[PDB]
C-alpha cells in the first residue's frame, strides 16, 4: 500500500506536465500519512495548476483536507481555494464551492470572501451552494451571516415584483438553500405573504416554475411549525386546487406532507372534502413512482380514513 | 464640566421676531445638548448684531475650561449674516466648534473658513494671527422636521425613522412609535457602538478621545440615511469617509429587527442578540481565526466591558487578546479602554483571575504609572495573594512587584504591609518563577533602610538564595555584584558586617558571563573528599563509580563502595562494562561487585566498546587488547599516539604528541577482531590533542589541547578543523560534546569548567577555583555529570 | 456582450462608472464587476480605456475588493497587453494607499 505513491513522490511533484492530474486523481487513494503528504497538499497547490487542469488540484486538497497541526496550512489551502472561485472556471466556481462542506471555514475575512459569491449570483446555482454552503456556518456566527444574510432576503424578496421570470426561479432555489439557517428565517416568515401572493394571482407566463415555488413552502413549513397554522386552508385550498390543474405535483408530494406535519389533519377533509376521492383518483392515473408513493404519505400522513 | 462646555444656539423663523413655541424648542435643544450638555446661549431670528452681542458673550464666557465650544445655526431664508467678519473675526482647550444647516451654503460656508482662514491663515503672516486647528464646522419633505438638526439628538429617535423608511418594515413589522423605553437602554449602548467599530474601522488615527466632539463624531456617522433626495444629504467635514459600507451599519440593520418584535408586545424582550452574538466569535479570530485582521473587534470589546454583560466572557475574551499580544498589545493600547475601563473598576475574585489575566497583562504592558491604581492594587492586587492561590496569581501577584522598584512614591509603608506578606510566601512558594519573580518583589524595596522585620527573612530567602539551582551559575555572579551596589560604601560600617556575612555564603559563580562580567565591576552536585584519582568511571545502573588512583588504590565509590589496588603510582584509567559492572583499570581490569582484580609505557586511558577496550597502547604499536581474549589485534605503525577510541557506532582517532592527529580507518582490526591505520593526518594543533570529539550517532573530529585554546574539527569526507575553541589562559585537560545536544564540554588545570556551543563559543562556564580538573564524567539523556579537580574530584549537574 | 454593438459596451460600462463612483457599488456585486473585465480581453481594444475606467472608478471605493483581484486582474490585461496605467496608478495608489 505505501510505496505505491511513495517514489511517485518525485514524480507528482514533478512536471509531466499534462498528466500530473492522474498523478494526483491518485492519493486519493490512500493515506501514505508522512508529513511529506502535508508538503505534498501543498506544493502541487503552490504552482499551483494552471488552465482547466485546475479542477480536481483543487478538489484533491479538499479530499486532502486534515488537522490539526499548522493551523496556517490549514486554512492556508483554504485561503488559495477561496481566492481560487473568482476565476473563470465554470464548474470550477461551483467545484471548490461543492467542497468544504467542513472544515474551519471560519475567518472572519472568509465570510466576507464567502458572501461576495453569494453576490454573484452568476451562475446561479454557484450562490445556490453557499447559502447551504453557510447554512451551517450562518449559525456559527450569525454576527456576519445573519445580517449578511437578512440582506439577501431583503435582498430577495423585491425580487417578486419584478416581471418575469428566469429571476423569479433564481429566486426560488436561493430562497430555502439558506433555510439550513434556521432562525432567522423563522423569526421573519413573510416569505408565506410574498409567496402566499406568488401563486395566487395568475395567469402570468407558461409559468412553468412555479413548481419550484412550492418546494420552498414546504421545507420551510419544517421550521414553520404551528407558527405555519396560519394562512393553512387557503393553500389547503389554493393547492387542493392546484392538484388538479398543471401537473407533475411532484411538490404537492412533499408539500401536503409538511402542512400535515404542520398537523390540520382529519377535519381538512371536510373543509377541502374530496381530497379522498381526489386522490382515490390520482393513485391508479399517474405512475411517477414518488406520485405512486407519496399519495400513500399523503394519504398515511394525512390520515386514518374515517 | 458637569455638564461639558459652552455651545451656541440660533434659529431662523425670519428676521427679528419672536413666536409661538419658538422660545420652547430652544430648551429641548440645550436640553437635548444637556442630554450631551452644556452652556447653550438660545437666540431667534435676530439680525445679525444681536447675534454678534452673545458670541462675544460666549467669546467672554470663560471655556479655558470648558473641553469645547459650539457654533449652532439653523434655517433662516438664507441669512447670509456676516459670511466673513463676525464668524471670521471671531475666528481660530473650549475648543470651539460650528454648526450650520443650509440648502447650499453648507460647504460654501466651510468653503468660506478656509478661504476666509487662507486669508486668515497666510495673511496673518506678513503681520509679523489666526490659527485653525480645533475649530470645526459641522455640515448639514414629509418626516423630516430638521434632519441634521434633528441627527444628534434623537440619534436614535431618526434611526427609528430610516426604520419605517421603508422597505426593510416589511420585515420587521410594525411600527407605530415611542413607547418602548428602557428595553431601549441598550439600542443606544448598541447604537452607541454600533457606530465605534465603523470608526476603529474607518479611524486612523483621527479620533476621540474629547467626549461631546466625538459624540458628534459619532452621530455624524448617522447621516447615511442622507438617502433622502438625489443630493442625499451629504453632510460635510474635515477635521472619513465611507459612511455606507462598515458592516455593522448594515448589521444593525436586523439588530433592529431583534427589537420590533418585542416592541409589538408586550415586553417581554428583553434579551435580544447584539452584543451577544458580537461577543461569540471575537474570540474565534481572537485564538487564531485572524490574520492580523486589525483585531477587527476590540473597539466593540470596550463598551462591551462596561455593563455587567457578559462582563467576564469579555473580560475573559480581553486575555485572550492579552495572550495573542505583544503584537496586538498596543491596538489593545490604541483602543486603550483597559486604561479607561481596566483602571476604571479598582471594585474580583473569580474576576481578579482575569484581572490578573487581563489585567496583569495590561499592567504587563510596560507601563503607565498606576498612580491612586497603585493605593487600589495596594488594596486590589495585595489582597489577591490572600488566598496564596493561584499560580495562577504566581508572577500575577509580582506584576505590581516592580512598580515599587520602578520609581518611588510609597512603595514603601504601603508597600510595608505587604512587605509583610511578600518575604511570607517567597520561601512558602519556592519555586523560582514567582520566585526570581518575588526577587522583584525584593526589589521593590527600593533604599528604604526598613527593619529587621525587613532584615528577617534578608538572612532567609539569602538562603534560599544560596540553594537556588546551578549555584555557579554566573546569572548569580552578576546578582552577586548587583547587591555589590549597595557595597560600595565598604568598609563600613554595621549591617555591613552583616552584608560581608550573607555576602561570602554564595562562594563565586566566575566565568562566563563573569569572565565578561567581572571587569565591568573590576548544580554542582556531589564532591568526594580523598586522594585525587586520576580517572572516574561510574557503574551504569549504580552510582558506584571506578575512579582510577593518582594513590595507586582504584576506589569505588557509591554516590566509600572499595578501593582496589592491582596498579601503582598513578592509576590512570577506569572503564566500566557497557553491560556489566566489570571494569577496566589502568593495566588491570576488576568488576566492583567482586571489588577485586580481574586481571592486569602504562596504559593510562582504556575503554569498553563491538567488544573492545579501546586503548591506545605506549608500546608505540597501539595495542587494544580486546578483553574476551585480552588479545590486540591491531598493533600498527613515532610517538605514543594520544588517542584510541572507539567512534560509536561506526572508528577510531588518534592524536599524535608530535602534532600530527591521526583519524582511523580501523576497519580491518574491527573485522578482524588495516588493522591500526591513518585516516587523516593532519599537525595543526602542535601537539597531542587533549581531547578529541568522535560525534555520538554522527563522525566529528576534534582536537582539545593544553595550547590554551581548542580547534573543534569536522572528519567526515576528511577531518577539518570546524571551529576553535580559545580564552584559555591555562591548560585545558579535555571537552566532549554534549549526548544529544552540542555541547563542548571543557575543562583546565584551572579547576574550570566549559560548556562550548557548536561558534565554539563556551555559553555556560562552570568554574571551581582551587581545583584543577584532570577529569570528568557525563550522563548523556538524564545527565549527573562527575568532574574532577586537585583534592579530589565533584560531580555537577 | 451587448449584440455586438460596441457603443453600449463601452457606454453601458461607463454608466456604470458613472455609479461606481457615486454611492452604493460593490460588495453586492463584485463577480459581476470582474466578469466583463475578460469582455474587454476579448472584444474591442475599444473597451479598454472604458475597461480603464470601469474598473478604475472601484478602485477608489473600496479597497478589499481591489486586492483580491490583485492576481486575476494581473493576468487580465496581459492577454489584452495593456499593463497600464491609471487603473495600474491607482492599484499603485492603493496598494500605496495599504501602505497608508
Amino acid at each position: 500500500s505505501e510505496h505505491k505513491e511513495i517514489r511517485m513522490e518525485a514524480a507528482r511533484t514533478c512536471s509531466r506536465l499534462l498528466t500530473p492530474s492522474i498523478h494526483l486523481i491518485s492519493g486519493h487513494a490512500h493515506v501514505v500519512s508522512q508529513t511529506a503528504v502535508q508538503v505534498v497538499a501543498d506544493v502541487l497547490s503552490k504552482l499551483l495548476v494552471v488552465g482547466i487542469t485546475d479542477p480536481d488540484p483543487d478538489i484533491r486538497y479538499c479530499v486532502l483536507a486534515s488537522l490539526d497541526e499548522r493551523f496556517d496550512a490549514h486554512l492556508a489551502q483554504a485561503e488559495n481555494l477561496q481566492a481560487l472561485f473568482v476565476a473563470l472556471n465554470d464548474q470550477v466556481f461551483e467545484i471548490r464551492e461543492l467542497a468544504i462542506c467542513t472544515v474551519g471555514r471560519l475567518s472572519s475575512m472568509n465570510p466576507a470572501f464567502v458572501m461576495p459569491f453569494l453576490r454573484k449570483m452568476l451562475i446561479q446555482i454557484l450562490t445556490e451552494l453557499e447559502h447551504s454552503g453557510i447554512g451551517r456556518i450562518k449559525e456559527q456566527s450569525a454576527r456576519m451571516l445573519g445580517h449578511l444574510v437578512s440582506n439577501a432576503p431583503r435582498l430577495i424578496r423585491p425580487y417578486m415584483e419584478p416581471i418575469l421570470k428566469a429571476l423569479i426561479l433564481k429566486l426560488k432555489d436561493p430562497d430555502p438553500d439558506p433555510n439550513p439557517g434556521v432562525i432567522n428565517n423563522v423569526l421573519a416568515t413573510i416569505g408565506e405573504l410574498a409567496q402566499v401572493s406568488g401563486l395566487e394571482m395568475r395567469k402570468w407566463v407558461d409559468e412553468l416554475f412555479i413548481i419550484i415555488m412550492d418546494m420552498l413552502q414546504d421545507s420551510s413549513l419544517l421550521a414553520k411549525r404551528q407558527v405555519a397554522l396560519w394562512t393553512l386552508g387557503q393553500l389547503v385550498a389554493s393547492t387542493g386546487y392546484v392538484v388538479e390543474p398543471y401537473r407533475k405535483y411532484p411538490t404537492l408530494l412533499e408539500v401536503l406532507l409538511n402542512f400535515l406535519k404542520t398537523e390540520q389533519n382529519q377535519g381538512t377533509r371536510r373543509e377541502a372534502i374530496r381530497v379522498l376521492g381526489l386522490l382515490g383518483a390520482l393513485d391508479p392515473y399517474k405512475h411517477k413512482v414518488n406520485i405512486g408513493m407519496i399519495d400513500q404519505s399523503r394519504d398515511a400522513s394525512a390520515v386514518s380514513l374515517s | 464640566t458637569t455638564p461639558c462646555a459652552r455651545l451656541e444656539c440660533w434659529i431662523d423663523p425670519l428676521s427679528m421676531g419672536p413666536q409661538k413655541a419658538l422660545e420652547t424648542i430652544g430648551a429641548n435643544l440645550q436640553k437635548q445638548y444637556e442630554n450631551w450638555q452644556p452652556r447653550a446661549r438660545y437666540k431667534q431670528s435676530l439680525d445679525p448684531t444681536v447675534d454678534e452681542v452673545k458670541k462675544l458673550c460666549t467669546s467672554l464666557r470663560r471655556n479655558a475650561k470648558e473641553e469645547r465650544v459650539l457654533f449652532h445655526y439653523n434655517g433662516h431664508g438664507v441669512p447670509r449674516p456676516t459670511v466673513n467678519g463676525e464668524v471670521w473675526v471671531f475666528n481660530k482647550m473650549g475648543s470651539p466648534s460650528i454648526f450650520v444647516y443650509d440648502c447650499s451654503n453648507a460647504g460654501l460656508i466651510v468653503k468660506s473658513f478656509k478661504q476666509f482662514a487662507l486669508q486668515r491663515e497666510q495673511e496673518l503672516e506678513v503681520a509679523a494671527p489666526d490659527l485653525p486647528a480645533d475649530l470645526f464646522t459641522s455640515c448639514l419633505d414629509l418626516l423630516v422636521a430638521s434632519l441634521f438638526r434633528n441627527f444628534l439628538l434623537a440619534e436614535r429617535i431618526m434611526r427609528s425613522y430610516n426604520c419605517t423608511p421603508v422597505s426593510s418594515p416589511r420585515l420587521p413589522p410594525t411600527y407605530m412609535h415611542a413607547m418602548w423605553q428602557a428595553w431601549d437602554l441598550a439600542v443606544d449602548i448598541c447604537l452607541s457602538q454600533l457606530p465605534t467599530i465603523i470608526e476603529e474601522g474607518t479611524a486612523f488615527r483621527h479620533s476621540p478621545f474629547f467626549a461631546e466632539q466625538l459624540t458628534a463624531f459619532q452621530v455624524w456617522l448617522t447621516m447615511g440615511v442622507e438617502n433622502r433626495n438625489p443630493p442625499e444629504q451629504l453632510p460635510i467635514v474635515l477635521q472619513l469617509s465611507q459612511v455606507h459600507r462598515l458592516r455593522a451599519l448594515d448589521l444593525l440593520g436586523r439588530f433592529l429587527d431583534l427589537g420590533p418584535w418585542a416592541v409589538s408586545l408586550a415586553l417581554s424582550v428583553g434579551i435580544f442578540p447584539y452584543v451577544l452574538k458580537l461577543l461569540q466569535s471575537s474570540a474565534r479570530e481572537l485564538r487564531p481565526l485572524l490574520v492580523f485582521i486589525w483585531a477587527k473587534i476590540l473597539a466593540v470589546d470596550s463598551s462591551c466591558q462596561a455593563d455587567l454583560v457578559k462582563d467576564n466572557g469579555h473580560k475573559y475574551f480581553l486575555s485572550v487578546l492579552a495572550d495573542p499580544y505583544m503584537p496586538a498589545e498596543h491596538r489593545t493600547m490604541t483602543a486603550f479602554i483597559l486604561a479607561v475601563i481596566v483602571n476604571s473598576y479598582h471594585t474580583i475574585w473569580q474576576n481578579f483571575d482575569s484581572a490578573r489575566w487581563c489585567g496583569v497583562r495590561d499592567s504587563a504592558h510596560e507601563k503607565l504609572y498606576s498612580l491612586l491604581s497603585d493605593p487600589i492594587p495596594e488594596v486590589r492586587c495585595a489582597a489577591v495573594f490572600a488566598l496564596g492561590t493561584f499560580v495562577g496569581n504566581s508572577a500575577e501577584r509580582t506584576d505590581h512587584s516592580t512598580t515599587i522598584d520602578h520609581n518611588v512614591a510609597m512603595m514603601l509603608a504601603q508597600l510595608v504591609s505587604d512587605g509583610s506578606p511578600m518575604v511570607r510566601k517567597e520561601l512558602v512558594v519556592a519555586l523560582s518563577h514567582l520566585v526570581v519573580q518575588y526577587e522583584s518583589n525584593f526589589c521593590t524595596v527600593a533604599l528604604q533602610f526598613i527593619e529587621e522585620e525587613k532584615n528577617y527573612a534578608l538572612p532567609s530567602p539569602a538562603t534560599t538564595e544560596g540553594g537556588s539551582l546551578t549555584p555557579v551559575r554566573d546569572s548569580p555572579c552578576t546578582p552577586r555584584l548587583r547587591s555589590v551596589s549597595s557595597y560600595g560604601n565598604i568598609r563600613a560600617v554595621a549591617t555591613a558586617r552583616s552584608l560581608n556575612k550573607s555576602l561570602q555564603n554564595l562562594s563565586l559563580t566566575e566565568e562566563s558571563g563573569g569572565a565578561v562580567a567581572f571587569s565591568p565591576g573590576n548544580i554542582l552536585s556531589f564532591e568526594t573528599i580523598d586522594k585525587m584519582r586520576r580517572a572516574s568511571s561510574y557503574s551504569s545502573l549504580n552510582s558506584l563509580i571506578g575512579v582510577s588512583f593518582n594513590s595507586v588504590y582504584t576506589q569505588i565509590w557509591r554516590v566509600p563502595p572499595a578501593s582496589s589496588t592491582s596498579s601503582s603510582s598513578l592509576t590512570n584509567d577506569v572503564a566500566k562494562q557497557p553491560v556489566s559492572r566489570d571494569l577496566p583499570s589502568g593495566p588491570h581490569s576488576h568488576q566492583f561487585p567482586r571489588t577485586r582484580k580481574m586481571f592486569d609505557s602504562f596504559i593510562s586511558a582504556t575503554v569498553q566498546t563491538f567488544t573492545p577496550c579501546i586503548a591506545v597502547a605506549d608500546k608505540d604499536s597501539i595495542c587494544f587488547w580486546d578483553w574476551e581474549k585480552g588479545e590486540k589485534l591491531d598493533y600498527f605503525h613515532p610517538r605514543y599516539t594520544r588517542v584510541t577510541a572507539m567512534e560509536y557506532l561506526n572508528l577510531l582517532l588518534t592524536a599524535t604528541d608530535d602534532g600530527a592527529i591521526r583519524v582511523w580507518k580501523n576497519f580491518a582490526d574491527l573485522e578482524k577482531n588495516a588493522w591500526q591505520g591513518l585516516s587523516d593526518m593532519l599537525p595543526t594543533t602542535r601537539g597531542a590533542g587533549m581531547v578529541v570529539d568522535w560525534e555520538q550517532e554522527t563522525g566529528l573530529l576534534m582536537s582539545s589541547g593544553d595550547v590554551r585554546i581548542v580547534r573543534i574539527w569536522d572528519t567526515d569526507r576528511e577531518m577539518k578543523v570546524q571551529d576553535i575553541p580559545t580564552g584559555a589562559d591555562s591548560c585545558v585537560t579535555s571537552l566532549s560534546c554534549d549526548s544529544h545536544r552540542s555541547l563542548i564540554v571543557a575543562g583546565l588545570g584551572d579547576g574550570s569548567i566549559r560548556v562550548y556551543d557548536r561558534w565554539v563559543v563556551k555559553a555556560s562556564l562552570q568554574k571551581r577555583p582551587d581545583g584543577h580538573i584532570v577529569s570528568v564524567s557525563v550522563n548523556g539523556d538524564v545527565r549527573i555529570f562527575d568532574p574532577r579537580m586537585p583534592e579530589s574530584v565533584n560531580v555537577l549537574q | 456582450d451587448a449584440p455586438e454593438a460596441p457603443l453600449p459596451s463601452r457606454k453601458a460600462a461607463l454608466e456604470t462608472v458613472d455609479r461606481l463612483t457615486e454611492s452604493l457599488d460593490f460588495t453586492d456585486y463584485a463577480s459581476r464587476i470582474i466578469h466583463p473585465i475578460v469582455r474587454t480581453l476579448d472584444q474591442s481594444p475599444e473597451l479598454r480605456s472604458t475597461a480603464m475606467d470601469t474598473l478604475s472608478s472601484l478602485v477608489f471605493q473600496l479597497g478589499k475588493k481591489y486586492q483580491i483581484f490583485i492576481p486575476m486582474v494581473n493576468k487580465v490585461l496581459v492577454r489584452h497587453r495593456i499593463n497600464h496605467q491609471r487603473y495600474d496608478v491607482l492599484i499603485c495608489r492603493i496598494v500605496k494607499g495599504y501602505t497608508l
